[PDB]
């Protein structure tokens, strides 16, 4: 299973 | 606050070129990381891509990839070249790039398995961004590739796919094509 993040997720983590 | 494992974990360099070093006597290696939160720590404690000197350039690769062209993983691939324009954010392009890869957010495991690394060139004739992949010949996958980029990095002008043959021939200060193009 490959690990995939959006760019809303990283943000929010950011 | 357990961190958030990436899909791969990525290695950060700056290449800063000084008199009399081999071109990859520049480059050192600033970062690994394997970490949403890693991710982010690196950005905040380096320069941003709007404030860097021009020349200096910021690269992104996968840690098992050397950032250069001799990597066996790279030797045979290509990049898509993105011809920053004045109006642009480079700090907003890099890190959308970057989001995009560590995030691995492609449709399909297979453009995520091309992908190798992506590099910041800030130059006075206009900077450059660009996406190295691990082949020049998979088109269907390396298309796909390119058309996200310009999605995530809402780019307007073409893009360009080249082969590293075509980069080391290339010669510095040459006026743009590509394998393909999109
Ligand atoms: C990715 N790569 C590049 N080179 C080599 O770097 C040159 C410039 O590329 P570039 O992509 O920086 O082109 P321009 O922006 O036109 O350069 P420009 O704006 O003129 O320069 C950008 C920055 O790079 C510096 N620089 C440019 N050429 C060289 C070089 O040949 N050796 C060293 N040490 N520094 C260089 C320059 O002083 C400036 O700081 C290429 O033609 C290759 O010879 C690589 N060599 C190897 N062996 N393996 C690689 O993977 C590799």
């Amino acid at each position: 299973g490959r690990i995939i993040y959006d760019r809303k997720f990283l943000m929010e983590c950011r | 606050e357990f961190p958030h494992p990436l899909q791969d974990s990525w290695s950060y360099y700056l290449f800063q070129f000084r008199k009399a070093l081999d071109w990859d006597e520049c480059l050192e290696k600033v970062a690994t990381f394997s970490t949403i939160e890693d991710f982010w720590s690196v950005l905040t404690h380096t320069v941003r891509p709007r404030e860097i000197t021009y020349g200096k350039d910021l690269y992104m690769f996968k840690s098992d990839i050397m950032p250069k062209w001799e990597d066996p993983k790279n030797e045979n691939g290509g990049r898509w070249l993105i011809n920053v324009t004045a109006r642009q954010d480079v700090d907003f392009l890099w890190d959308e790039l970057l989001m995009l890869l560590i995030g691995s957010d492609w449709d399909t495991d297979e453009e995520d398995r091309q992908i190798c690394g992506a590099v910041f060139q800030p130059r006075s004739r206009g900077s450059k961004l660009s996406v190295w992949l691990t082949s020049d010949n998979e088109e269907e996958t390396i298309l796909s590739i390119g058309r996200r980029i310009k999605e995530r990095l809402e780019l307007e002008d073409t893009i360009y796919f080249q082969p590293v043959s075509d980069q080391r021939s290339q010669t510095r200060g040459s006026d743009c094509t590509g394998k393909y193009e999109i």
